[PDB]
RNA sequence: CCGGGCACUCUAACGGGACUGCCCGCGAAAGCGGGAGGAAGGAGGGGACGACGUCUGGUCAGCAUGGCCCUUACGGCCUGGGCGACACACGUGCUACAAUGCCCACUACAAAGCGAUGCCACCCGGCAACGGGGAGCUAAUCGCAAAAAGGUGGGCCCAGUUCGGAUUGGGGUCUGCAACCCGACCCCAUGAAGCCGGAAUCGCUAGUAAUCGCGGAUCAGCCAUGCCGCGGUGAAUACG
């Protein structure tokens, strides 16, 4: 995209919930394509945030991703010999993958057995303030700020 | 000791315990198993007494195993490497045997490179 | 089941050691298994260059006949 | 006493026949249940019958063949997307506007000499 | 050796195995097509000729 | 059964629609022509005479099968398709 | 996985049978 | 499966269809944004095709070809060896270091092809490789043939391990005159490294990458993890 803006795909909704943003963390929790191994670890897990804190799978998940996604981030730019990090606020798009990310990663590293245990934990935790995506998402906001004396260094 | 060539394995089952022997794999195992009557799930300290030195006295009887097979093995080198025979000849040498490269790879029968 | 033995030394063998158990046969045969007649004697072998000789024992006699003259020669590397 | 409709999405082959009524699904011999277990992507081409509320309108029986299991689900996609529009050929709205018409030329692509799967290109110093 | 090689194909010797497939208006022993008797080199510039019934350059 | 085989099928599809139309003229009553799935070989060739496996090209053989079947025999049916036009290059084959 | 022949997965990718996979 | 039928599915030939052609927006024109209808729109996806030329690029070892040179040898046949050597060095790759895993049972859903001293249905014997017997096909009607993953539900429980399959010992088969050097396939046992990799670097933009199995060629057999294909599950992201 030298050229053009680069589609945008939208996803399909998730036959489940009906929704973009399961279909966006499945995919993330995907791997070697085995879409069907993806989507269990989910509602294998989504009945995770069921059992343990009686809620809803839904909305725990919906509330995990705007509490690990970033609205300021630091990308190093060069300026006469120097490799100044940029503050810029990081787009809503980007939020999304953003988001969703962390949240496969820092779940993957947990010390649990099985895989959704852990998706479960993760997601609950962030909503609740102390996750490991959530420590990243602070990481990346709190390194920008640090650096607004690069603010006119944005473009 | 505890069991055959004098090792020892609780705390699992008892089939892959046999395994940890020398001179038992994955099939003599459920092999021993059958001509017992020990059924492999068994967690080994849990097998009472009986139905391990009923275990001893079939596998502590049939085959070879520890100490030896280490030696009945090595007299298969002892003699290849005194006889002719290029096979022991590169027993000799530290070299791979069954007709591999060594210009390149190599390196269990040498070691990491030097 | 099924023992190669080429037959043309095997011939000399069951005629040499018969009528008088000398040595020295020459061959071009390392394709050969040793059978437990050539059991004392010996047997120069051809590498491909040279005809090395083998004192046929006990100690090996289901073996055949071009591991006990190897082709290749090495000493070392350095 | 039918409604037929001709589904295929790469290399798939799901022939639909939208006899109406209650609601239960055949396809190749058994419930759509027993055949796609497992499948989350297999609930399904039952979807086309959620644009016109039909659930209740249409049992189904299908035949099937090629490809493989997610890939023939998108087939009885285009095939049931399609004994709707043959129906009622009043439809259609509220199926390609919600686009369960048309027919997905996503094929796997012919493997080039050189590039070791398509593209994955071979690696160079 | 080369020519007194490719009649050596031709002539049947000692064994079953001991035969292989050189060529024709090639002498060429590699890359040797039975079905055309023809030599990946002796194949292709016949097939741009057209030399081989109904062999077409593919594309799809 | 009149297994008609070939490697060119313009060619081939005018010789059985030949003995399609002059056997229904001759007797009865042709089945019309059936076309089996083409049995392809293909010969993928390194272009260059040396090295280059980098660069090679795809060229296939194509030999398309085709049936058609005398439902009422009758005589002068294989008095009129006993001798038939050609082509050069098209293939036979007789049965019932 | 598929290069330890005593098991399912290694005759496969492999092409061959067995005991630890048979016909 | 029989009748029975071509509507299907499929097969394989000839056709149809997209044309910025219709509207809206802007533009001098061309042309861009957006709309509808449309199976597909703006080269719809890929292939094939790659300019005058460049790199004194590459092949005299496919072949031919100017010349130089050898003509009981630089010809030629043959037996045996080497092309597979190993103190090391780099490229392409394979399988991994596990639990989104491995193991075992059982259960589904491809495509492309190849099949006569061939593909071998099916029984019998073998833990098996295989070994007998033996049915059918000139092959859309017989055969390779199993797809695998997946799904079900049980085993494992974080262990250098039911992770990982190197190494070696022994007993075996098949091809072949002949498997010492140097073959694959099988059974038992041995079960090494490796707990994800320094500096560096490669690939790929959608059905692509990733992951999974299947064929074919050459080939007696085979050292294919290679190559040329085929389809199964199926993403990530693109401010600039």
């Amino acid at each position: 995209a030298r050229r053009r803006r680069a589609e945008v795909r939208q996803l399909q909704p998730d036959l489940v919930y009906g929704d973009v943003l399961v279909t966006a963390f499945i995919n993330k929790i995907m791997r070697d394509g085995k879409k069907n191994l993806a989507a269990r670890i989910f509602y294998d897990a989504c009945k995770i945030i069921q059992e343990k804190t009686g809620q809803e799978p839904l909305k725990v998940f919906k509330q995990a991703v705007e509490n690990v996604k970033p609205r300021m981030e630091v990308r190093s730019r060069r300026v006469g010999g120097a490799n100044y990090q940029v503050p810029m606020e990081v787009s809503p798009r980007r939020q999304q993958s953003l988001a969703l990310r962390w949240l496969v990663q820092a779940a993957n590293q947990r010390p649990e057995r099985r895989a959704a245990v852990r998706i479960a934990h993760e997601l609950m935790d962030a909503a609740e303030g102390k996750g490991g995506a959530v420590k990243k998402k602070e990481d990346v906001e709190r390194m920008a700020e640090a650096n607004r004396a690069y603010a006119h260094y944005r473009w | 000791a505890r069991i055959a060539g004098v090792e020892i394995p609780r705390n699992k089952r008892v089939d892959v315990a046999l395994t940890y022997i020398y001179g038992i794999g994955k099939a003599r195992a459920k092999e021993a198993l059958e001509k017992t009557g020990i059924n492999p799930a068994t967690r080994v300290k849990d097998l009472t007494e009986a139905e391990v030195v009923r275990l001893r006295e079939y596998v502590e009887n049939t085959w070879k195993l520890e100490g030896e097979l280490r030696a009945e093995v090595a007299a298969n080198i002892k003699r290849l490497m005194d006889i002719g025979c290029y096979r022991g000849l590169r027993h000799r040498r530290g070299l791979p045997v069954r007709g591999q490269r060594t210009r390149t790879n190599a390196r269990t029968r040498k070691g990491p490179r030097k | 089941k099924g023992v190669f033995v080429d037959d043309h030394l095997l011939e000399k063998v069951l005629e040499l050691n018969a009528k008088g158990e000398k040595r020295l046969i020459k061959t071009w045969s390392r394709r050969s298994t040793i059978v437990p007649e050539m059991v004392g004697h010996t047997i120069a072998v051809y590498n491909g260059k040279q005809h090395v000789p083998v004192y046929i024992t006990e100690n090996m006699v289901g073996h055949k006949l071009g591991e006990f003259a190897p082709t290749r020669t090495y000493r070392g590397h350095g | 006493e039918q409604y037929y409709g001709t589904g295929r999405r790469k290399e798939a082959v799901a022939r639909v026949f939208l006899r109406p009524g209650n609601g239960k699904v055949t396809v190749n011999g058994q419930d759509f249940n027993e055949y796609f277990q497992g499948l989350v992507r297999a609930v399904a081409a039952l979807e086309p019958l959620r644009a016109v509320d039909a659930l209740g309108r249409f049992d189904a029986y299908i035949t099937v063949r090629g490809g493989g299991k997610s890939g023939q689900i998108d087939a009885i996609k285009l095939g049931i997307a399609r004994a709707l529009v043959q129906y009622n050929p009043d439809y259609r709205a509220k199926l390609k506007p919600l686009g369960f018409l048309t027919r997905d030329a996503r094929v796997v692509e012919r493997k080039k000499y050189g590039k070791h799967k398509a593209r994955r290109a071979p690696q160079y110093s | 050796a080369r020519k007194a090689l490719i009649e050596k194909a031709k002539r049947t010797p000692k064994f079953k195995v001991r035969a292989y497939t050189r060529c024709v208006r090639c002498g060429r022993a590699r890359s040797v097509y039975r079905f055309f008797g023809l030599c990946r080199i002796c194949l292709r510039e016949l097939a741009h000729k057209g030399q081989l019934p109904g062999v077409r350059k593919a594309s799809w | 059964r009149i297994k008609l085989r070939g490697f060119d099928h313009k060619t081939l599809d005018a010789s059985a629609q030949k003995i399609v139309e002059a056997a229904r003229r001759s007797g009865a009553q042709v089945s019309g022509p059936i076309p089996l799935p083409t049995r392809v070989r293909r010969f993928t060739v390194i272009r260059g005479p040396f090295k280059h496996k980098d660069s090679r090209e795809h060229f296939e053989l194509r030999t398309h099968n085709r049936l058609v079947d005398i439902l009422n025999p009758n005589r002068k049916t294989i008095e009129q398709l006993m001798t038939l036009d050609l082509p050069t290059g098209v293939e036979i084959e007789i049965k019932t | 996985g598929k290069g330890d022949r005593r098991t399912r997965r290694g005759k496969i990718w492999r092409g061959t049978y067995g005991k630890y996979r048979p016909r």
